[PDB]
């Protein structure tokens, strides 16, 4: 709908710079804890074939070892220009799917870093007034840009 | 032929009207302990009268496939009252204890509003 | 960031890491709340010629 | 390429068309129509009597291997004699492709349940029965899933009003939540937005 | 410019006022009737009329892209005054 | 008549961002901890 | 009447019925049902309350947005009465109290306040007026409660000549003080009764029957300036009636006699409390007063309502006095022949 | 000197106790439950106003309805309200719980929780920001501060 | 405001009010339009 | 590219097994967990002192509504009903008629703040910036009725918040 306000991509960098430590503090409490492991290890075991035949998707397939992530197999937008890894489980239980999600938080920081650097300039909505509305400056000075504004919102 | 149509459970009315009776037996032998678990304030008498009314309204049907659905839906409405998935309010929504009468005589409808 | 040195050492020792360089509270590294007005670009259809709609 | 036009994929268009004839040749008994949309989707239309033979083929055949039921839903078109339109969306991780299989039925005609082929279809078929009234034969458990208990109707059909027929409140006389005919403080306002000018000459029907 | 009715109920710029025996006046007992004091029709008729030296003058509400769609007004008629359809300001031609 | 000004990354890009797991390793060997525990007892018993 | 608010709709929650009602004393047991019916049919109900706004909260769900209106009033400020009735078309008075207080007694609540409401309403222009009295109302009864209603009932008809007066009997219901009262005597051991409950005949009436009757008087024009007497379908003997209560409650029943004078003694030490008295000397008399059989006053049937039997809706009230949830039929109480 | 003053001060104490120890029961049903959790997060920390994160229905005082109240769920909401010990207050949070919100015209949505339980405060928004809700809870305290439960007893 | 004061106008309030809910100054909604259908007032002069 | 999350096998040498035995018997790992919470016992809490402190916002924020005016005093709304036709929740009702001075102006404008989802489409479609979502977010009410705004309440909000609404648009009208 609008372009990013000036001074936003800097704040995202400040947040992304310190987030990775917060994940580490999360893992200290849970990953190697014996109490947390006993409530997630060998719990909810799902076989690879059952996951596919029950319609499971996401970490419910990867957690069981199936290598599949739509961002890399059927890419949309510009997910074909960012490098990241897809965490994969080996056991297929609650603990493994908890490690995929915690790992997916680290690969998101990895992707967010690249998006900040590789952001290109230009417009932010399709330059076609019959699908996306025109700017308010133009809607108030051109008769074509007012008709299309009138009919896109009514 | 277009008239030929796949059946649901029963291939003709004689076979279809058997299920209506078997379904009716289930309801008649379920009100007394329905009124007990749900702690309703209606006697088993008028509880059983209600089931009589519901069947009697679907008495003009003559299509075996329409009757099968009215039984299939009837069985579902029973599984909810035996497994107590329905709450006290759901079972008492048949008896309409909060809707004022809507008279059928012409003058009463004429006095109140424009509807027929 | 106002923690005395002894507390800084104790928090750092307990956690096993240097927490002072990655504070979760923001002090002055945030961008200013008022910014110079922008002037955004215009799309590739802002041409006065060779821009008939039927070709796009 | 133009900066505001989605580019074509002719390579995918040919491959899916080739696979469309492959299925049509292996199942002449059930396949009635086969399309490929301009954005490269493959739709297979089959007689309703071929839900299991055509799904079991795609789920097991080596050159198909569609081992995941993405979704299952029905579309209501009142004008057609068989109003309802059952739709299957399958996925193939082996070949990284998707196929959509469509069939149909009407109010009183059963459609064979596909739970034996896809266990994911268990709950989906309950949703179709609850919202559309289609009855699936041999379903292990067919019950309302979304609607309120004792709800009479099938909301997603095109002739069930948006506001329903009954509404709930709490009447203190009986100390329970009761149901009464629907009255609205502000009627939903119907807008006639369709323009009277043909928008797309490409999709013009014959007179 | 409120025109309080005889019973003591203020009249809004739209002209709404409950009659003497309308039961709907009970909603104000113990409370107040929200009325906007500044009337639009009394603040735009107290503006000076602008004198311009051309047959067509264009108004855009003042403030550029923060006003209203720019329109062009014809001042050829001596009897009356040109009037912006959006903002209500008036323009007149100097002498011809 | 200024140029186009919109939010963009600063020239030279942003500094590196860490994301990998960095759980530190600490403590004594398993043998040593037993030695202190066993030794703590014997002084206690004595 | 050139305004004549015009009914619209299907008689539901969002409809308009044209009845602008001021229900005095609507925060109590009898008020809950009258406000509920008026609002359930889309009516403009003004609810003057003396209590705190918290106690009126249960009334808010009983009407559409803007229908139930709450005002603050005092029984001794006629200006607060007029502010609540100048815009209305019907005034219903349900004000009452089972006990006296340092501030309000039986003379004030049953005579002075009802008299003030009628005088203010008449000048304000209200065309209707519904008053509630008691069936056993007379000026020669030991009870002070029943003496003050007979006086007040007469003053209403000399101040509002068109007023409608209703004379129900002891009304039973979920929040009542008649059936719940008897069930609560289980705390003190036995169940004392003057004499042994014989020679006492009562004719209780269901709350909804009273509530449905009051509304009808607001619609039909034949109820103006007329007196009624809402009574139940059957007459019971007080001992049999109380025995039935403990039967549904499924609790021990050990009635024992108590002299009339002795029953008044205990009623004096139970009314010393600065809170809701458990029992009062006045309460003992009314529990042992034989409901009149006035046959010349129209009843519920004359207003289209049908009386509800006690047996049908008795398990509803007493369900919570039982000490077990399910308890796996109680014989109907002996009924005096109508004759 | 007058008893009114003795009972006016004594009413302030009970008002103070009931306003400084609100124990809410969150009926988190939809998105509006996320903003409720944020209000309990470090930044706002409802717990420092005496408002505990969560409680059981019979240890609770205020019910926060945060989400869309469907017909299927309405019977359960009323039952919990009936079992809450008094005094009890309901805070209606979000457009869905006030008058229906986005789904006003749905066949399955109850067009406002005020049709099922009484409401003491309405917090608008979609969702109401975590700070907007904290304005509703504080505005609820000022309602309890104005209550005159003991005064009205003394003048019956 | 001390540095960049707001623009001043005649219609802007000079006395900001706070949340007035619960007090007598609260806002009570009403319809701002006029009556749509007008009734027929019979003549006040008796006939015959 | 993928990576294995839990594929490393544990060692089976004498030192390794004793480390796992010492961990089990001496509760070593759990004592490490107590350390992290101890650090948070000596960190400055992130709690702001509401209502004397406030959470940060931006000029784009969407709060309570308000009908604006021109610098003169005339209403900006010319009763075009574009906002009414884009409102996802149908929370706006508008009626209009010629004024005594022959101008296109409204005689009814109500926003049902209980139906409204605070989405911003009404101010994107208004061609004259008449309806805006102000920066206020503190308008909790005690009754349902007083959340059904009409033209008077909205016009008061314009006359009440014009100082801040006009500033916010000045800081944001170049992006939109
Ligand atoms: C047990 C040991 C208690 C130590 C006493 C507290 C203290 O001195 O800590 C400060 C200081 C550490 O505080 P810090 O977290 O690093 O400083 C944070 C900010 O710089 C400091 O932030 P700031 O600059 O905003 O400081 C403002 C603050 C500064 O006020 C203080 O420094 C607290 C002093 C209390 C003593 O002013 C106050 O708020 C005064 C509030 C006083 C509350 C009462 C606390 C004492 C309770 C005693 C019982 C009641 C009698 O002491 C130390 O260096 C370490 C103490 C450990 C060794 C103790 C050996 C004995
Ligand atoms: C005070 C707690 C502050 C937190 C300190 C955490 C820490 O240093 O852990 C380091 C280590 C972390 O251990 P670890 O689980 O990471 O593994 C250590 C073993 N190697 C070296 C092979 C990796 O924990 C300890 O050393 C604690 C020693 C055990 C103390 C428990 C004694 C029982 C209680 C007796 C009563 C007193
Ligand atoms: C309250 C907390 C619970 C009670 C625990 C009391 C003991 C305190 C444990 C603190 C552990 C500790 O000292 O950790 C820090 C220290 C780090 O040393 P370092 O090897 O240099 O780590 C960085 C290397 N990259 O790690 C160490 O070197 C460990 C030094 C402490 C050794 C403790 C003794 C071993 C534990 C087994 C004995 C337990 C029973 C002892 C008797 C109990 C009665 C006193
Ligand atoms: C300790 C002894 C030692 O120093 O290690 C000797 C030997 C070498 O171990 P390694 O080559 O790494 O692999 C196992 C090969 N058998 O390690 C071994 O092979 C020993 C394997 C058998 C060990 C049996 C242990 C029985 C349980 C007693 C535990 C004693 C440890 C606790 C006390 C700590 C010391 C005070
Ligand atoms: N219920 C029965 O069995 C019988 C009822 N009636 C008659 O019905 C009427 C009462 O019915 P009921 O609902 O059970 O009575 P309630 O005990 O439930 O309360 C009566 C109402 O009147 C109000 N009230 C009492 N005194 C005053 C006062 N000085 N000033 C203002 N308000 C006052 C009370 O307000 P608040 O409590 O908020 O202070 C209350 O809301 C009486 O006239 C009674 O004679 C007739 C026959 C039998
Ligand atoms: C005599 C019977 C026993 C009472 C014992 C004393 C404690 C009771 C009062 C405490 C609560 C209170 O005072 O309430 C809260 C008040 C503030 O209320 P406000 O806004 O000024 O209220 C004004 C009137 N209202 C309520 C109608 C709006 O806090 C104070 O000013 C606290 C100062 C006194 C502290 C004494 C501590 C011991
Ligand atoms: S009001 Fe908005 S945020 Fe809250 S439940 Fe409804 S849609 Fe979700
Ligand atoms: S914010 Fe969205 S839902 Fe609310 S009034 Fe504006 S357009 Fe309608
Ligand atoms: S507020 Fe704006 S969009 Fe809505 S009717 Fe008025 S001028 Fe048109
Ligand atoms: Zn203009």
């Amino acid at each position: 709908h609008q372009d990013l306000p000036l001074g936003l991509m800097d704040d995202i960098y400040e947040f992304s710079k310190n987030f990775s430590l917060r994940i580490d503090e999360l893992e200290e409490m849970l990953t190697n804890n014996r109490i947390w492991r006993n409530r997630t290890v060998d719990i909810g075991i799902v076989t690879a074939e059952d996951a596919l035949n029950y319609g499971f998707s996401g970490v419910m397939l990867r957690g069981s070892g199936i290598q599949w992530d739509l961002r890399k197999t059927q890419p949309y937008d510009v997910y074909d220009q960012v490098e990241f890894d897809v965490p994969i489980g080996s056991r297929g239980d609650c603990y493994d799917r908890y490690l995929c999600r915690v790992e997916e938080m680290r690969q998101s920081i990895r992707i967010i870093s690249q998006c900040l650097n590789k952001m290109p300039p230009g417009e932010i909505k399709v330059d076609d007034a019959k699908v996306s509305p025109p700017k308010r400056a133009e809607m108030k000075t051109s008769m074509e840009s007012l008709i299309h504004h009138f009919k896109l919102y009514t | 032929a277009s008239t030929s149509v796949k059946p649901i459970f029963s291939r003709d009315m004689n076979e279809a009207k058997r299920r209506v009776r078997e379904l009716y037996r289930a309801w008649y032998r379920e009100v007394p302990n329905t009124v007990h678990l749900f702690q309703l304030d209606i006697s088993v008498k008028q509880g059983r009268d209600k089931v009589r009314e519901m069947f009697k309204k679907n008495a003009h049907i003559t299509d075996p496939r329409v009757v099968d659905l009215l039984v299939i839906k009837g069985k579902m409405e029973l599984e909810e009252t035996i497994k107590v998935w329905k709450q006290r309010t759901h079972v008492m929504r048949f008896f309409h204890e909060t809707e004022a009468p809507r008279p059928k005589d012409f003058l009463s409808k004429f006095y109140v509003g424009h509807d027929p | 960031a106002s923690a005395t040195r002894f507390i800084q050492w104790l928090r750092n020792w307990a956690s096993g890491r240097d927490l002072q360089a990655k504070l979760q509270l923001r002090y002055q590294e945030i961008s200013k709340r008022t910014q110079p007005p922008p002037k955004l670009p215009v799309g590739p259809s802002h041409k006065l010629s060779n821009n008939y709609y039927c070709t796009r | 390429t133009r900066p505001t036009v989605r580019p074509r994929n002719d390579v995918a268009h040919k491959q899916l068309s080739a696979f469309g004839e492959y299925v049509a040749e292996i199942l002449p008994k059930y396949v009635q129509q086969v399309q490929v949309s301009c954005f490269n989707e493959l739709e297979i239309c089959i007689h309703p009597d071929g839900v299991i033979p055509v799904l079991t083929f795609l789920r097991d055949h080596s050159n198909a291997q569609f081992k995941s039921l993405a979704d299952l839903t029905a579309v209501d078109i009142p004008t057609r004699q068989n109003r309802f339109e059952i739709v299957y969306n399958l996925l193939s991780l082996r070949f990284n492709s998707r196929i959509r299989v469509k069939t149909y039925t009407d109010e009183l005609t059963p459609i064979e349940s596909s739970v034996p082929v896809y266990k994911a279809a268990n709950w989906y078929e309950r949703e179709i029965w609850d919202m559309f009234g289609v009855f699936f034969a041999n379903h292990p458990d067919l019950r309302r899933i979304l609607t309120d208990y004792g709800f009479e109707g099938h909301p997603f059909r095109k002739d069930f009003p948006l506001s329903g027929y009954v509404e709930l409140r709490y009447d203190d006389e009986v100390k329970r939540v009761v149901a009464e005919p629907v009255e609205l403080a502000q009627e939903f306002r119907k807008f006639d937005l369709n323009s009277p000018w043909e928008a797309f000459p490409a999709y013009r029907q014959p007179p | 410019g409120v025109r309080t009715s005889p019973t003591g109920e203020k009249v809004t710029h739209t002209g709404q006022v409950y009659d003497d025996g309308d039961y709907r006046k009970v909603r104000f007992v113990g409370r107040q009737k929200e009325v906007n004091e500044n009337f639009a029709i009394d603040l735009i008729a107290e503006q000076p009329v602008s004198q311009v030296g051309s047959r067509v003058i264009s108004c855009d509400g003042g403030g550029g892209a923060l006003g209203h769609p720019r329109v062009y007004i014809n001042l050829d008629k001596e009897t009356k005054t040109g009037t912006c359809g959006y903002c209500g300001l008036q323009f007149r031609q100097q002498h011809h | 008549a200024s140029k186009v000004k919109q939010d963009m990354p600063p020239v030279g890009g942003y500094g590196p961002i860490d994301y990998k797991r960095n759980l530190p390793r600490r403590g004594l060997s398993g043998y040593s901890m037993f030695a202190v525990g066993i030794g703590a007892l014997l002084f206690g018993y004595w | 009447l050139h305004h004549a608010v015009i009914p619209h709709g299907k008689g539901g929650r969002s409809s308009v019925s044209g009845i602008v009602a001021t229900v005095f004393g609507a925060t109590g047991f009898l008020g809950r049902y009258v406000v509920n019916h008026l609002g359930r049919m889309g009516s403009q109900v003004i609810v003057p309350h003396r209590c705190e706004p918290y106690d009126t909260m249960h009334l808010r769900p009983m009407g559409d947005l803007g229908q139930i209106i709450f005002m603050d009033w005092n029984g001794r400020d006629k200006d607060s009465i007029r502010r609540a009735v100048e815009h209305s078309s019907v005034v219903i008075n349900l004000v009452g109290r089972e006990w006296e207080t340092q501030n309000f007694d039986f003379e004030d609540v049953f005579v002075k306040i009802p008299q003030a409401i009628a005088q203010v309403s008449k000048e304000a222009g209200v065309e209707k007026f519904i008053h509630i009295s008691h069936l056993n109302a007379d000026i020669k009864s030991s009870s002070k409660y029943l003496r003050s209603k007979a006086v007040g009932e007469k003053e209403v008809r000399e101040t509002f000549p068109e007023a409608t007066i209703i004379k129900p009997a002891e009304i039973f219901g979920r929040e009542d003080r008649f059936l719940n009262y008897f069930a609560n005597i289980r705390w003190f051991g036995g169940v004392p009764l003057i004499s042994l409950g014989k020679k006492t005949v009562k004719q209780p009436v269901y709350i909804v029957d009273v509530t449905k009757g009051i509304i009808n008087a607001i619609k039909d024009p034949d109820a103006r300036g007329k007196t009624f007497a809402f009574v139940g379908p059957s007459r019971y003997l007080l001992f049999d009636l109380v025995q039935y209560v403990f039967a549904v409650a499924h609790r021990p029943f050990l009635p024992y006699p108590l002299p009339h004078f002795a029953y008044r003694w205990i009623g004096r030490l139970f009314e010393i409390s600065p809170f809701e008295p458990w029992t009062t000397r006045d309460k003992v008399e009314r529990i042992h007063t034989t409901d009149k059989i006035l046959p010349h006053l129209p009843g519920l049937e004359d207003l289209g309502v049908e009386a509800t039997p006690l047996e049908l809706k008795a398990i509803e009230v007493l369900r919570r006095h039982r000490t077990y949830r399910w308890l796996s039929d109680v014989q109907p109480a002996k009924t005096i022949p109508t004759s | 000197s007058r008893g009114e003053y003795v009972v006016a001060k004594l009413d302030d104490l009970i008002n103070w106790a009931r306003r400084s120890s609100l124990w809410p029961m969150t009926f988190g049903l939809a998105c509006c439950a996320v903003e409720m959790m944020h209000m309990a997060a470090p930044r706002y920390d409802m717990d420092r106003f005496g408002v505990v994160f969560r409680a059981s229905p019979r240890q609770s005082d205020v019910m926060i309805v945060a989400g869309t109240l469907t017909n299927k769920m309405a019977p359960a909401l009323r039952k919990v309200y009936d079992q809450m010990p008094e005094p009890r207050y309901v805070v209606s949070m979000g457009s869905c719980a006030n008058g229906g919100g986005y789904y006003h015209y749905s066949y399955s949505v109850v067009r406002g929780c005020d049709r099922i339980v009484p409401v003491d405060i309405y917090v608008p928004g979609c969702p109401p920001t975590a700070e907007a809700l904290l304005y509703g809870i504080l505005q609820l305290q000022k309602k309890i501060k104005r209550e005159k439960r003991l005064r009205i007893w003394y003048r019956r | 405001p001390t540095v960049k004061p707001p623009t001043a106008r005649k219609f802007i309030w000079t006395n900001h009010k706070f949340n007035l809910s619960g007090t007598p100054q609260q806002y009570v909604p009403y319809s701002t339009t006029r009556k749509k259908i007008q009734e027929w007032v019979p003549p006040s002069t008796p006939y015959k | 590219t993928y990576k294995y999350v839990n594929l490393r096998e544990p060692s089976m040498d004498m030192k390794s097994v004793t480390d796992r035995a010492a961990q089990t018997l001496l509760w070593t790992e759990l004592i490490r967990g107590l350390g992290m919470t101890l650090s948070y016992l000596f960190r400055e809490p992130a709690t702001i002192n509401y209502p004397f402190e406030k959470g940060p916002l931006s000029p784009r924020f969407r709060g309570e509504h308000a009908l604006r005016r021109y610098p003169s005093g005339e209403e900006r709304c010319i009763a075009c009903k574009l906002c009414e036709a884009v409102c996802p929740a149908q929370a706006i009702t508008i009626e209009a008629e010629p004024r005594a001075d022959g101008s296109r102006r409204t005689t009814r404008y109500d926003i049902d703040m209980t139906k409204c989802i605070y989405c911003g489409f009404c101010q994107e479609a208004c061609p004259v910036d008449a309806i805006v979502e102000g920066p206020n977010f503190e308008f909790s009410t005690e009754t349902h009725e007083e959340l059904l705004y009409n033209k008077e309440k909205l016009l008061n909000n314009g006359d009440k918040w014009e100082a801040e609404i006009a500033a916010n648009i000045q800081a944001d009208y170049l992006y939109r």
